[PDB]
This record gives C-alpha cells, structure tokens and sequence, in this order.
C-alpha cells in the first residue's frame, strides 16, 4: 500500500479524501498528504507516548481519556496545541 | 496414509470406488441446485428492479417523496436510531424553491463505493472525478450466453466531459463446472472500451508530447508517448492470456488481478447495492 | 486525632494548613468510614467551638463526593463507606439540620451536605428523607423543614421528577395545606410562599403541546394558586408584627409577577387581573401610611422595607398596566408615589455633598435599583389612553404643590418619567395644562428661594417638556432659546456644583430634541458654546466617577457645532482641544474618557485643511510631547492614553500629505520624542504603535531634512533587532526598513551591514517562524540591491567567533522550505540569482546540508527518541539545494544548452537557469550531476 | 473517523505494554482531524496567496512550520521528510 | 491595629492572583500560572484615622485545584468576588460563588469587580450587570494592568468595616 | 451527520430511501422463505445419497460392478492413484474380504482428517464412533427457523450406550440477520443413556469400597467426574442469555462459537464431502 511505501501505518488514502473534501487546491501534490500523514502520525506518536507515560503515572497499563488529558498535561506544548 | 490406503482390502477398494460415485452424483445434484438458484435469483431481481429503480429516482431528485412514505420513513426512524432524519424546525421554514437549487443527492454513489472496505482502496481522485456523475447502479445476470452477473454504471453525455458513454458495464463470467465447495468458480473477465472524449480526458494513462529537430535520424518530428497507470477504471479491460507469455509472466499475473478483480466484484453485488442506503450513510458498516 | 486535623487545616501558614490537608486526605484513603464517623461526631458534640463543627460539615461535603458513591463523576477509590456508616450520616444530619435548637450556620452546613447527598440518592436511594421532611412541615409547620426543602428544589429537584415523579404533586397539597390553615403563623405562610415560588419556578418550563399529564397539573395548581393568593390578600394583622406584613405582601406580589409573566394569558384570566389590580392599588395606598409610622422610628429596616414591598407591586401594576385604570385610582396612585419617589434625607445629605453621586445616578451609570427607577419602568410602559390621563394628573398635582417644597420635586420626577414614554401625550385640555406646566417652570426657574434639589429638577425637565410637546408649543424656538440661556445663566451665577453639572446634562438634551445652530442663529451659537466651557472649566475641578465621561460627551456635543472655516473662531478651538487633553489625561486609565476623547479628537482633526494645518499644528504638537514625555518619566509602562496619543500622532501624519513631504515643522517636533519612544522602552503596545507611527513619519518626511537623523533611524533598526524587545515587537521591522529602503535607497548601502549584523543575530536566535522569513526577505533584499557588499558584511560579520555565512546561508536555505508568497519567493529568487551571478567560491562550495537521510526504521521518531535515533542529512553544496528548491516550484507551477540555442515566478526563474547556462556551464553540469532525473526533465522542460 | 488500528500499531511500536480504550481513541482521532483540518486550511490560504494554487509538500510544511511549536514542528517535519523521501525512492 | 481576613474568590483565570500581587508589588504580571489551595498575603493601608490592615486569603477558582475550599470562608469579615468582564461565563459563576460565601458567613460586606476592563473586547456590560441591584453588593470595573479602580475596592470594604464613611487613604 | 444538517428535502429523500428499505427488507424476507423452501427441496435429493453411502459404510448393502467402474474412470481423472486395484489385492479370498462387512474406522478416519473436529475426538471416543453408522442432516420448518444433525450407532452391538439415534439442533434468530443472512442463536441436544460410567467415555470413573471412618458403616461408591470428548457436542450450552446463567454464559458463548464452527464444517464439508476426507484427498 502507499502507507507502507511511504513507511507509514496512518492512512495515507483517507488524508488525501479528507484534503480533496476541503478542495484546498486545483490541484494535489502526492507529497503533500504523504507527508501531513506523517506529521499526524507523528503527532499520534507523540500524544500517546505521553499517554503511556501517563498510565504509568497511574501505575497501569491501560489509557483512558483523564490520561490522554494528564499526557496533554505532561507536555506544554501539547497543551497549547490542543488546549 | 498411504501405507493404510495400501492396507484396505480389495472389497473395500471397490466400496470407496462407489463412494466416489455416489460423491460425484451429488456433484451433478449441486450443478443442478446451483442451476435452480441462480433461476430464482434472477427472479428475485426483477422483483427487486422498481424499488432500485424509485430509489435511485430519488438520489437523482427525479422524485419527490411523498407524505405517505415520509411517514413511513420517520416511523423506521423512531425504530433503532436514525434521529438523523427526524425534520426540525428549522428547515420546514425553508421553502423548496431554496432547496431544489441542488437537485438529487451530491456524490451518492462516490461516498457508498468508498465507504466500501476492499473497493474503496482503488479510487483515485482521478476515476473520483469521473464516479461524482455517477447516478445509477444496475445489476444483470447473465441468464444468456455464458453464465455470470454484469455490473451497469450510467452517466451523462451531456453533463460528464470525459466520454461519450451514457453506462459503463463491466462483465463476469463463471466456468461451465461448479467449483470443489459446490460453489461457482470463476472464468476470463471482460470489460468495455471506454469512449473517451479526449486523450488529456483519459484517467486510465499518463500522456507526454514533445517536438525534436532529431539530429540523429535528420526528422524534425513529433512524439506522442502513452503509458498506463493505476486507476480504478483500469477495473476494466481486465487482463487476457497469451500462451508464451501465460505461462511465464500472466501465471502471477492471473494469481494476484484475477482475484483482487473477482473480490471487488463479489462485494459489490452482495454487499453494496441491496444497502446502497446504509452504506451510503454507512450504517452496512 | 481528627480534632488537631481541624485545626491545623484551618492554620493560615502555608505548612501547617497543607501538612494537615494532605493527612486528611491520606487517612481518608486508608479507611473512608473512619474519617466519614469522626467529623460527624465532631459536627454532632455541642462541646466543640462553632468553627470546628462548620469545618467538619464544609469538609465532609467535600469527601462525599469523592468517597460515597461511583454516581459521582469523581470517585476516588478504595472508598470503604458501608451502608452502615452512610446511614448514620444520613441520620446526624437530619438531626443537625431540622434542629430548632442549632445555629443557622450549622444548618446551612447539614443543608449543605444533605443537598450533595441527594444528587446522587434523592428519589430512590434515600426514602426517608422526604418522609420526614413533609411530617414536618404537614404536622409541625418546621420552618428548617420548609428551608431544607426549598434547597433540595434549587439544587437537585428536576423536571422529570417533578412532574411524572411524586414530588410536584406532594409539595403543592403541602404548600396549599399550610397557607389554608388560619392558624399557621404569618412566617411560616411567608416560608410556604418561597416554597410555592419554588414550585412555580419547576412548573415554568412547560409548553402547550406536552403530556396532558404536566399540562392539566399545571392549570389545576396555578388556579389553585390565584386562588389562595386572593384570599390571601384580604387578610389583615393590625400593628403587630409590620415589617413581616410587609415581607409577606412582597412574597405574593413577586409570586403575582411571576405567574403574570411566565404563564400563558389563560392561566391568569383578565377579570383577575382586574380584581389584583385593585388590590395591588390598595396595598400601594396602605404601605404608604406605614411611611407615616416610619418617622417612630420603631425598627431602622422598616423604610428599607416599605420601598423593597413597593417595588414589588409597583412591579405587578406595571405587568397589568395595560388595563384601564379610573380616575380616583389614578389620583390614589399618583398620591402613593409622590410619597414613594420622594428622596430620603440621606440621599438627599448625599447628593448635596457630592454632586458627582448626582450625575453618576443621572447619567444613568449608577448601580443601584430602587423605587423611583421602578416608577420609571412604570411609566414608561403604559399605554397612551392611560398616559395622557396620567399627565394630567401630574400636572395638576403639581400646580397646587408649587408652594410646597417637600413634593414639588417628586412631582416633577413623575412628570420626567411621563415624558420619557415614547407615545404622543395628547388630550382634549393638555394645550391649557401645558401652557401652566410651563409658566410655572419659568417661575421656579426665576425664584431665590427654591432649594437645590428642585431647582436641579426643573432644570433637567424642561428639555424633555419642549422634546415631547415640539409640536404642540406653537413658538418653540424662542421657548427653547429663552430657557437654554436662562438654564446657563443660572448655572454660571450659581456656586454649586450640582446645578452646574444638571445644567450640563440638560443641555445635552437641548443637543438631543434640537439643532443648537439652526435654533439660536450662529452669535447666540457661538456665545452659548463660550458659557458651556466656560461651566466644563468650572466643572471639571472637581469630577470623579463617572463626571469625566459625561463631560467629554457635553464636549463632544460643543464640538459638533463648531463654525465652517471662513468664520471659525480660533480661540474656541484653542479651549476644546485644552479641554478634551486636559479631561483626558486627568483620568488616563478611564477607557470611556479614553475613547470619547477620540471621537473629540477626530471630530476637531476633520476641519483640517492644508490652508491651515499649520495651526493645528502648533496647537496640538507640544501637547502630545508633554504626554511622551511625562510617560517617559514614567518609563513608558502600559497607559492607554499614551496609546490613543500614538494612534492619533499617525492619523494625523497621515492627514494632509498632500505636499511631496509632510512640513519639516512635524519631522522637528516629533522625531526626537518619538525615538525616544522606541528606544529606552519594553512593552509589546507601546513599541507597536510607536513604530508604526515613526515608520510612518519616514514614510512621508522629506529625505533631504531626514538625513541628519539618518544614524537615528539605524539605532530605531538594530534596537528594534535587538533581543531587547520580544519577537511579537521584531516582527513590526518589514514596514520600516521598508520605508528606510524607499527614503533611503542610496544612502543606506554604507551601512547595510550595521543593517546585516542586526537582522542575522536576531535571525539565528529566533525559533518564531513568521519572524525569521521578514528577516530572510530583508536579507533576500539586501542581495536584490547588491550581493557583494551583502556578503563582504556576511563573510566578516561573526557570531561566536564563525563567519555568518555559515549560519546564514544554512538556516536561510533551511527556511527555504517554508518561505511562501508570490512576490517574497520572487525576492528569493532574485537573491540567488545576485548570488549565483556572484559565484564566489564560497557560493560553489559552502555546504548548506540539502539532503535528508533519514535515520533507518520505519517508526515515528519521536522528540524524546529524537534522542537517540535523530534525522540525518546530506551537506549538499549551496547551488544544489536551492536549484532543487527551484525546479521544484517549476513543477508545482550543455546537450539541453545547444538545443536552447538551437514579471512572474516562472518568467522570472527561466530566465536565471538561462543566464546560469549563458554564464556558468560547469557549474551547471556539476548541479546536474547532482539534480535528480524528475528534476533534469522540469528544468529541461521549463527552458525549452 | 476512525484510526484505531493505526493507534494501536503506534502505541505498541512506542509502548508495547500499554492498553488503550476506544473512547481514547476517538478523541485522539479528534485531534488528529482538527490539527489536520487548520494545516490544510493554511495550505489554502497559501496556495490562494500565490496562483501556483497547487498543494504539494512545500506549503504542508510552511503549515505545521506556523501552527506547530517549534520543538513539535521540528520533527514534524522531518517525519515528513522521511515519509517523503522513502515514497519517492 | 484593626486587620480583617478578606477572601478574594472568583472564577479561575479571571485575575485574582496578580490583582494582589501588584497590590503588594506594584508590578504587573502577563502569563498565568493557576493558584492551587490558597495563599494568604498580609496587605496593609495607609489612610486617615490611621491604619487598616488585611490578610488576603487568594483562593484557586479552579475546582480541580479547590481542596477543602469553603475551609477557607470560615472566620471571613469581608471577600471580593473577581469576574471577568470578557468572558461571559465567569460573569454567570458569579451567584454560585456568592451562595457559597454566603453560606458560611452570612452577612459580612461583599463587593463585587469586573476585571480587565482595559480592552477593547468587553463581553459584558453594566447593563447586563445586575446580580448587585437584588443583593446590594458594591460593584466596580477594575483592571490590574492600567490601575483602573485599582484600590476602590478595599477602601469600601474599609469604609464599611471601620464604620467611617469619611475614611480615605493616603 | 451533514447528511441531516442539510435541508429537509435530504432528510424528506433519505426516509423514503428508508421506507424503501424496509420494502426490500419485507422482500427479502420472502425471498428466504423461497430459497429455503429450495434447500429443502434440493436436500430431500441430497438425502438418498447420504443414506445409501452410509448403507454401504456400514456394510448393509453392497457396490454394483458398474458402479465399481465408474468409480474406476473417476479416480483415473482425479489422479488419485492411492486408490486403484493390484493384483495382489486380487488375490485375497472371499473369506478373508468378508471378515469385516463395513469400512473400518471409516467415519473415524474421516473425522481424524477433518480440520477441528479431530482434535475434539480421544482414544476412547475413537473406539466408541467405530459404533457410528450414520450422519444425517435436516431442516427445522415449523415455528423459528434452524437446522438439525442426526448421528447412528448400532446400538445392539454398542456397549456404551443404549441410544438408538442422537439429534443435535441448530438454531436461529427470528428476523434477517444483517448483511441478508441469519446469525446464530443457541442450540440444544440430546443425552446420552450410558449403559455405564465405566463405558461413560465422557465421564473418568473411580470404583471405591470403603468402611467409613465415622459412622463405622460398610458401603460401595460408584463415582463420576466429567470430561472432554467428542460426545461434548450432544450438552450443547444451555441458553443464548440468561440471567441465572452468566458465569456460566461465558463459556456457553465460547463453546458456541466452537459448536457452530464444528457444525457448519459438518455441513458444508463432511456430509456433502465424506469419501475424499476419509480418504484424506480433501486435506
Ligand atoms: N489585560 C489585562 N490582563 C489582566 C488583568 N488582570 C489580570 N490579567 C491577566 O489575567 C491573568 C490573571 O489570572 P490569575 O490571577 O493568574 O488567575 P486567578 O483569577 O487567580 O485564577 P486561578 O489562578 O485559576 O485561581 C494573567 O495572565 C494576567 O496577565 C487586567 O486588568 N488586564
Ligand atoms: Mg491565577
């Protein structure tokens, strides 16, 4: 698939419909949503580290959204990305 | 085991012999209920014919609905959940005048085929471009000639300015014998020749054009370049066999397109078109 | 152990208080029904001080939540509390709650608890609390049982519970059964009304449509209600007791209100209305008389509590005022509030001491509500059948109480508050009322004896008298003149304040209901503009709250008159724009001052001519200095008059350039403040609007007088680079430097790199994205205008002892990626072609790390495991890099050589790769070696 | 909008040990698509500042350059760059 | 000298902490850090008549961060609920927190303040400021990086607790 | 969701879309009721078949020599090899052929290569299905829909139990499960009469004498204790849900989940298909 081409798991096929359906531009750059699938996937990587980090802050294994909300917490950055 | 198999007497090998028999009769009893079935099925098709034929009336705006099966909606509303569709306010203040600016439902049929898991994969914004006029989804049986089903997609000439073609059709085709379950097992498929407006138009190749004073065969000439590329129309004109190259290079060719090809087909026609409704809102998910 | 936890957590020293805190909380994790026993045995003992059992409540409250039930959205775990326990808290307390003997605050506590309790148990968990509950009250008329459930209605009582639940039904047979019985005390009906206010507050939120269950409810209780309220009503309790008489009169009227308003029109029927409303007038009438037994003096609360009674059924005659209403009910109406609106002799000493009380309550800015503005709404709102009769009334009234000095000026109130109705006041006899209502304001006007107060009055009704009768007064003007000018006179004679200042306002209704310049005729114009700031001046000493604003919008409205030019007056535009600086900056802080000193302001700059503008010039100018001044010795902290000043030092730089350049006489006044603005200053607001109005001033001064100052304008550069100001104020730098190149296109290439070393050491340091491209697109034009002196700066300019070319064309390249726009790209391109026509070996050579290698695996590499598997790249030369850069844009927009021999991004780019090719071959076969072969055929493409 | 099983190969390739619940993931699914959602629109934004008006890696970049802090943005973008590259190779 | 525990309540992020701080500094603060708990910070006036001392209890308007809150209301002769005049919602706070000083202390002097009033943003006005006409609670529009009505609300809850409407500082 | 927030016209045509769908549902209905109606006519064909292989398994009937050849030409084409006649096999007498009547171990051997169900089968249930002399299959018409499996033992000769024949029935829900088929619903057995627990191969036996130590008394135990066979078929779990049943519905579902998958093999695979999976071709 063009995900594991592009050494991603993320959907690469649903960024590119999710940009067609905003009709950002006439046309579309096959390195645009590969790339932003990465960047997303990146920042899936990086919310759920801090959310396993988290759990482990409440000494267990598995997340829920108070943790995903401590990960949040954890990194200021993420803070005032998502608020 | 052979050693086993071997050890059988004589009598006993004569006894499976007849076994086998009594097996490949009931081969010929299945061949016949396979023959049965697909009767009534094509039966049932027609029976089912007008209610596809209204709904897609209906996702065209051809039609309007009508208080009685408005009603009727709304009660099958109450049921499970579909609040969705229950009218508020807000809208029957707005006049039709207003509403009947977009006539049908836009992309019907482009979100229920990529909201479909296995098909939806071979879409490309390109053969999206061509699926958004789209507005109808037939099927037929291929009760004459060799067996199969054909899958229909309509457009219009006026409207699409890719090809000239008002339907698209694409073909399968089973061979004479069952398969070893009992069910049909599949033949050769065969796809139409898309009457494209234009080359530029064409989503199923990528083009280049270029003009030389070709020092090396004293030609000032033009050259035209054609090369084929993934697209879901390329679901058409399905591969064909060659027998020098079958045996080399179509052999994996027929182990990997034949079967993604006889895939997408199967879940179209069961999954897809008997709940065109849910799996255009999703709910066949 | 739990006592010295109480009352270490009530310590104000940081220490103690969280110490004992977090042991509370830890002990209470340990064993949850430990902890819950020992503060209700602390609440329970009489023994210990009120403090410590209030504490033990308030803190039990909080530990319900998070330790007695998973119902609760926090739940804090391990939370052993038995059944066993739970139901001896819910015994402890009832027992405190329902205890005649306890102090309300340890009843407000049990209520408190017993209120968190029931969110999560009330209907099906805990039964026997509405049990006792409506024992209590059905038996023993318990006032602490008719409070504690009107909690359990605020807090935790709903609608599905109400209505399909039993509790609607149960509590209005209970209510009903209480005010039904004759011997029930008057407080406990006064305690079943707030219940039944209660229950009518539940019962609001219904609709025509719904369940035939709620609907028939609702009708069958509010006629119940009507009912009992009207039978209520007739009742009388004589002396006894009066200050409940009067709470209890004011629990019906609010319940009245609120079913006239909230409910449809059939459930209140007319003929009720009717007879409520004669009852309303009547006890209107009696809660005078008690304003006569007030003067014993008997309780201090009791004309506190006459005017909060009257409020409410001057409320309800407002809710009915569309019904007819008779003369003597009138007249008994009129007389009620005559004696109601009449001012206390506390407000009375008030006003008299402080006039800027009397404007702030005037103006309408006051905060407080009482009578009279409820008078107001009265009035307001009725009808004109009813309001034409009513203005006959009044003005009766008031000609037989013209020897009075007591109700004279509540009279005229009242008449004011007529004459606020928006409706036509018109009738068979009102010409002849009219003509006595104004020759007797003339005659309060001319006496000496007439107190303040009345004098203040008549002042400010006679505008709204000629507003709403313009039509009916067949000589309006010379009326009008005539009283304009007597009202100033007054005022300027008088040595109060107060009537000052009520002359003041009355004449911003003058403004209001009539063209001052068309009426007076443009001396009589100019004479009365010359007494009102002549009265503002006089005023304006001693103005406090709100006074500042109402004087700027009386200047304002002084200002709009202002002459045409051929016979503007000079020095009346000398005094408005002393006062409008002078009130302004009396009250810097004051936003209302602040803003309507800028509609002042406008409007005087909007007369500007470039025949005079010097005037304004030397009229204004030094003002403004003052203030950058006085805010420099102040160290230019946030002042928003300060801001407003800059605002309109640009605006008015921006007035008439007209001329090539601006006069040399702004360049002179303002360049030597203003850059001591944007120097010795640290606030994001004050450098912005400083820098946008000195950008401006060189935006339009003469290049030949900037010259002197042209050393200032680089200190303005660098100081505006320098890390001394944040990134949010570096950022304002494109405008100027801008300018600069513009003002300056000549004369700033000997000191590019004074400009070079600034915009690269804040280039380098900043990490704010839209900062460095404005630094890079000044760098990009730095090499536009000449690439040579750019990079002599660049190669011997140095940060931490390396040459900047090694930090800038890297992070320049880097940012490459990112730098967006049409014309800024075209800027980059035009750089690199002053580069790449430069060619130094630095250029062919220098490694700017083009090329990404990523680091091998395919999962994420996160921040942290950045740490240990970061991204790797390629040190490409310059030219590689950025021709990639180009030919990329190409696609989203020598063999190749012999065959090229045979405005915009495009355009322009072509035509460098043919000057690239027309000027450097190996070097452009050495980058083609390089490029990829999707790029080859872009380039190749893009040039044939 | 569902990423669950992407969530999950994440999780596990940056922590194999942990659990994850499906409520978590819609609401990390939910900042997935809003982030993506103001990347694009800025996407837009440039691709109408410029006639060019086509959207390829370079605008995506300039996108998460602003909306992201710079230590996020950082190896955004070069997650982006390595995507990039290993698709174009 | 007379001192009196005054609690400055009020929704989170509304301005209660730097509001004391410049009282007790004269120096402004941009960024925000939420309280957690209470801190208590010994202010003091200079007036006529003499001298008026408070211990300003600053409490967390976050509830996440509101351990054992009401605690802190106990033995309060005064309090100041802090609003924000741009943001609606700390306006409709307002009552609750009102009820729950009330509560534990019935009838002590409350003033009421719309902070950051120095922007040209304002979501709420005067007009829509009523909850003071019904309870008559002083109000006033203060702001703590102009100094607007900066100390009018300690020199009414002075006036009010010494008994001296003459009262005014120096 | 946007779907809805546009104007009443897409809500109007999506619940006449709905009304429609609910006509396809009523039918699709009648077109199970056709199509069962089909399998029920086409499996009355199928059941002579099943009857006479089994007849001919268990030895009470014998092949034709046309048969014998026909059979012959279908192995030739299948180019299953294993099977073909020698003429050392020829040359074994009628007395020695005639020692055993049936197959040996046929449907044993069947089950042994069939995928899952072999697993389920141990020594002793391989002893006791030698007693196996059919598996049959039939449709549930009256009331709500299912199907029913029906196994044979020769219950004279069988010395573990007296159970002439046992039935298992299949189940399923009322309405049209989605996607146009039906989904499962619970399933209920019959029980085994064990001539003994010793013969009992679902059950492991203990044979106790003892004088008990309390009351002095003298007494025999016989004991019994459960275990896994292939006979753990026929019990099938109890109840789709019952509120008495949940602990126990865990394992109900697991084994449902097995139960159905081993039944539909049965179906699909081994009645249609019982030769070649004897003979391990099907592998
Ligand atoms: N412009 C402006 N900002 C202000 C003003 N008063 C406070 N602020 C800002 O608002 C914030 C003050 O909130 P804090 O005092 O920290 O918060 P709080 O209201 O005590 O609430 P918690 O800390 O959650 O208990 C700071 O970021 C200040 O810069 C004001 O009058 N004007
Ligand atoms: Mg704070």
């Amino acid at each position: 698939s063009r995900s594991a081409k592009a050494g991603l798991t993320f959907p690469v096929g649903r960024v590119h419909r999710l940009l067609r359906r905003g009709n950002y531009a006439q046309r579309i750059g096959s390195g645009a949503p590969v790339y932003l699938t990465a960047v997303l996937e990146y920042l899936a990587a990086e919310i759920l580290e801090l959310a396993g980090n988290a759990a482990r802050d409440n000494k267990k294994t598995r997340i829920i959204p108070r943790h995903l909300q401590l990960a949040i917490r954890n990194d200021d950055e993420l803070n005032k990305l998502l608020g | 085991d052979s050693g086993y198999v071997g050890g059988l007497p004589k009598n006993v090998k004569e006894k499976l012999l007849s076994l086998k028999t009594l097996q490949s009769e009931l081969f010929e009893v299945e061949k016949e209920f396979q023959v049965e079935m697909f009767e009534l099925e094509n039966k049932f098709l027609q029976k089912y014919k007008p209610i596809w034929e209204q709904r897609s009336r209906i996702i065209s705006g051809q039609e309007q609905p009508k208080p009685e099966q408005i009603a009727k909606g709304q009660e099958i509303v109450e049921s499970l959940n579909e609040t969705e569709l229950l009218v508020d306010e807000e809208e029957k203040a707005q006049n039709d005048s207003e509403e009947e600016q977009v006539k049908g439902i836009p992309s019907f049929w482009l979100t229920a085929l990529e909201n479909l898991p296995i098909v939806a994969d071979t879409i490309t914004d390109r053969d999206a471009e061509v699926l958004e006029y789209l507005q109808d989804i037939g099927l037929e049986y291929l009760t004459d000639g060799r067996p199969g089903f054909k899958l229909l997609f309509r457009f219009d000439s006026s409207a699409n300015p890719f090809f000239t073609n008002d339907i698209l059709a694409k073909t399968y085709f089973y061979q004479k014998e069952l398969g070893y379950s009992g069910d049909f097992i599949y033949d050769h498929a065969e796809g139409a020749e898309i009457s494209w407006k234009d080359n530029a138009h064409n989503v199923t190749v990528d083009l280049e054009m270029r003009k030389q004073r070709n020092k090396t065969t004293k030609q000032v000439r033009t050259i035209e370049k054609i090369t084929p590329i993934e697209s879901f129309f390329n679901f058409f004109d399905p591969p064909k066999i060659q027998n020098e190259d079958q045996d080399e290079e179509l052999e994996e060719d027929l182990e990997e397109r034949l079967a993604l090809d006889y895939s997408i087909g199967e879940q179209l026609k069961d999954k897809l078109i008997p709940r065109a409704v849910d799996w255009f809102t999703g709910a066949a998910l | 152990d739990i006592n010295e936890l109480i009352i270490g957590a009530q310590s104000a020293d940081k220490h103690t208080r969280e110490v004992a805190e977090t042991q509370l909380l830890q002990w209470c994790d340990s064993d949850a029904s430990q902890v819950f026993k020992a503060l209700a045995n602390v609440a329970l003992q009489h023994e210990a001080s009120l403090e410590s059992r209030q504490f033990a409540l308030l803190s039990l409250r909080k530990l319900i939540t998070m330790y007695w039930s998973p119902g609760f959205e926090s739940y804090r775990s391990t939370s052993n509390v038995e059944i066993d326990v739970k139901d001896f808290i819910r015994e402890v307390l009832l027992k405190l709650c329902l205890n005649d003997n306890e102090n309300t605050k340890i009843k407000n506590g049990a209520s408190y608890c017993i209120v968190q309790i029931s969110a999560v148990d009330f209907p099906d968990q805990w039964p026997q609390l509405l049990t006792v509950i409506y024992d209590a009250i059905s038996h023993q008329h318990s006032l602490n049982a008719m409070s504690l459930l009107n909690e359990i209605y605020d807090d935790v009582v709903s609608e599905e519970m109400f209505f399909e639940g039993g509790i609607g039904l149960a509590t209005m047979e209970i209510v009903f059964k209480v005010l039904n019985t004759e011997t029930s005390t008057l407080i406990a009906k006064i305690a079943a009304l707030k219940l039944l206010k209660a229950c009518l507050l539940q019962m609001s939120s219904h609709n025509e449509y719904d369940e035939a269950s709620r609907k028939s409810f609702v009708s069958q209780c509010l006629a119940t209600s009507l009912q009992i309220l009207g039978q209520l009503l007739t009742l009388n309790f004589g002396n006894v007791d009066v200050i409940s008489q009067l709470k209890f009169k004011s629990i019906i009227y609010e319940n009245l209100v609120f079913i006239k308003n909230d409910f449809s029109r059939k459930h209140f029927s007319s003929e009720l209305q009717k007879q409520f409303k004669i009852m309303a007038i009547q006890d209107l009438e009696n809660v005078t008389h008690i304003n006569a037994n007030v003067e014993t003096t008997e309780s201090e609360p009791l004309l506190e509590t006459v005017h909060d009674c009257s409020i409410y059924i001057v409320e309800f005659l407002t809710s009915v005022c569309t019904l007819q209403f008779s003369v003597e009910e009138m007249n008994k109406i009129i007389t009620s509030l005559t004696i109601l609106c009449q001012l206390s002799s506390e407000t009375r000493e008030i006003w008299t001491s402080d006039f800027n009380t009397f404007v702030s309550k005037e103006t309408g800015l006051a905060a407080s509500y009482n009578v009279r503005d409820q008078a107001n709404e009265f009035f307001t709102s009725l009808p004109n059948p009813q309001l034409s009769l009513i203005f006959k009334v009044v003005s009766n009234d008031i000609e037989h109480s013209t020897c009075n000095y007591s109700t004279l000026e509540s009279l005229l109130y009242l008449l004011q508050c007529i004459l606020l109705n928006d409706d036509e006041i018109t009738g068979e006899n009102i010409d002849q009322s009219l003509q006595i209502l104004i020759k007797t304001l003339e005659n309060i006007l001319v006496s000496q004896e007439i107190p303040e107060l009345i004098l203040a009055r008549a002042i400010l009704t006679i505008p709204r008298v000629l507003d709403k009768f313009i039509d009916a007064l067949p000589d309006i003007k010379p009326l009008t003149s005539a009283f304009l000018a007597k009202s100033l006179n007054l005022a300027l004679k008088s040595d109060k304040e107060l009537i000052k200042s009520a002359t003041l306002i009355a004449f911003t209704y003058y403004c209001y209901f009539a063209e001052l310049d068309s009426v007076l005729g443009p001396e009589v114009c100019s004479e009365t503009q010359e007494k009102v700031i002549r009265i503002i001046n006089q005023v304006s000493s001693d103005a406090e709250e709100d006074t500042n604003g109402a004087l700027m919008e009386v200047l304002s409205q002084v200002i709009s008159y202002n002459p045409k030019e051929p016979h503007s007056r000079k020095e009346i535009l000398q005094a408005e724009f002393h006062l409008v600086f002078t009130i302004s900056s009396e009250d810097p802080a004051n936003v209302q001052v602040v803003v309507q000193s800028q509609e002042c302001l406008e409007k005087l700059l909007d007369n500007i001519n470039m025949d005079n503008y010097k005037n304004y010039i030397e009229l204004c100018l030094p003002s403004f200095i003052n203030v950058l001044d006085s805010n420099n010795a102040n160290n230019y902290r946030y002042s928003p008059l300060l801001s407003l000043v800059l605002e309109f030092i640009t605006v008015f730089l921006k007035k008439k350039p007209n001329d090539g350049f601006l006069p040399d006489e702004i360049n002179q006044y303002l360049f030597e403040p203003l850059a001591k603005v944007l120097a010795f200053s640290t606030e994001d607001e004050t450098l912005q609007l400083a820098t946008e109005a000195f950008s401006y001033l060189i935006f339009n001064t003469d290049t030949r007088a900037m010259e002197p100052r042209l050393m200032d304008i680089m200190k303005v550069l660098e100081r505006l680079l320098s890390l001394e100001v944040s990134d949010s104020a570096a950022m304002n730098v494109g405008p100027l430097v801008v300018a600069i190149f513009t003002r300056f296109s000549k004369e700033i290439q000997p000191l590019i790199g004074r400009i070079l070393e600034a915009v690269v050491v804040r280039l380098i340091k900043t990490q704010n994205i839209s900062t460095e491209q404005n630094l890079l697109s000044v760098l990009c034009f730095l090499t536009c205008n000449d690439p040579k002196q750019t990079v002599d700066f660049l190669s011997s300019f140095q940060i931490d002892n390396t040459d900047a070319l090694t930090l800038v064309m890297r992070k320049w390249i880097e940012a490459f990626e990112v730098i967006r726009g049409e014309k800024r790209i075209k800027e980059n391109i035009v750089a690199l072609s002053n580069l790449f026509f430069l060619n130094d070996k630095r250029l062919q050579k220098v490694v700017v790390n083009g090329n990404l290698i990523p680091y091998e695996g395919d999962l994420i590499i996160t921040r942290s495991m950045a740490k240990k598997m970061p991204d790797r790249y390629v040190q490409v030369p310059l030219y590689t890099k950025i021709i990639k850069l180009f030919v990329s844009e190409l696609s989203f927009q020598d063999k190749l050589k012999e065959y090229i021999d045979d405005e915009s991004v495009v355009q322009l780019l072509v035509r460098f790769f043919k000057e690239v090719a027309s000027k450097d071959v190996s070097g452009f076969h050495c980058i083609y070696e390089t490029l990829s072969d999707s790029e080859r055929k872009v380039l190749s493409e893009a040039l044939l | 909008e569902t990423y669950s099983s992407y969530i999950y190969k994440v999780l596990k390739q940056t922590h194999p040990d942990t659990g994850i619940s499906q409520k978590s993931m819609s609401i990390l699914n939910s900042f997935v698509n809003d982030i993506f959602e103001r990347i694009a629109t800025e996407a837009s934004k440039l691709a109408a500042y410029n006639k060019k008006s086509t959207i390829s890696a370079r605008e995506i970049q300039t996108a998460v350059r602003l909306i992201l802090p710079g230590e996020l943005a950082k190896h955004a973008v070069s997650e982006g760059t390595r995507a990039v590259t290993k698709y174009s190779s | 000298v007379p001192t009196f525990k005054l609690v400055l309540v009020g929704d989170g992020g509304t301005g209660k902490t730097t509001f004391v701080k410049r009282h007790l500094t004269g120096e402004f603060e941009k960024k925000y850090i939420a309280t957690i708990g209470v801190e208590v910070h010994p202010l003091s006036f200079y007036t006529n008549f003499g001298e008026i001392k408070f211990d300003v209890w600053d409490t967390a308007g976050l509830e996440k961060f509101g351990g054992l809150r009401d605690g802190y209301y106990i033995n309060a002769q005064c309090a100041i609920i802090m609003f924000d005049v741009t943001s609606r919602i700390t306006y409709k706070n307002v009552p609750n927190w009102h009820r729950d000083l009330v509560r534990v202390c019935e009838n002590i002097p409350i003033v009421l303040c719309g902070n950051k009033v120095d922007v040209k943003e304002r979501k709420v006005k005067a007009k829509t400021i009523t909850f003071h006409r019904k309870k008559n609670l002083q109000y006033y529009d203060i702001s703590a990086k102009s100094n607007y009505n900066f100390e009018k609300p300690f020199l009414w809850l002075a006036r009010k607790l010494a008994g001296n409407p003459q009262l005014e500082f120096v």
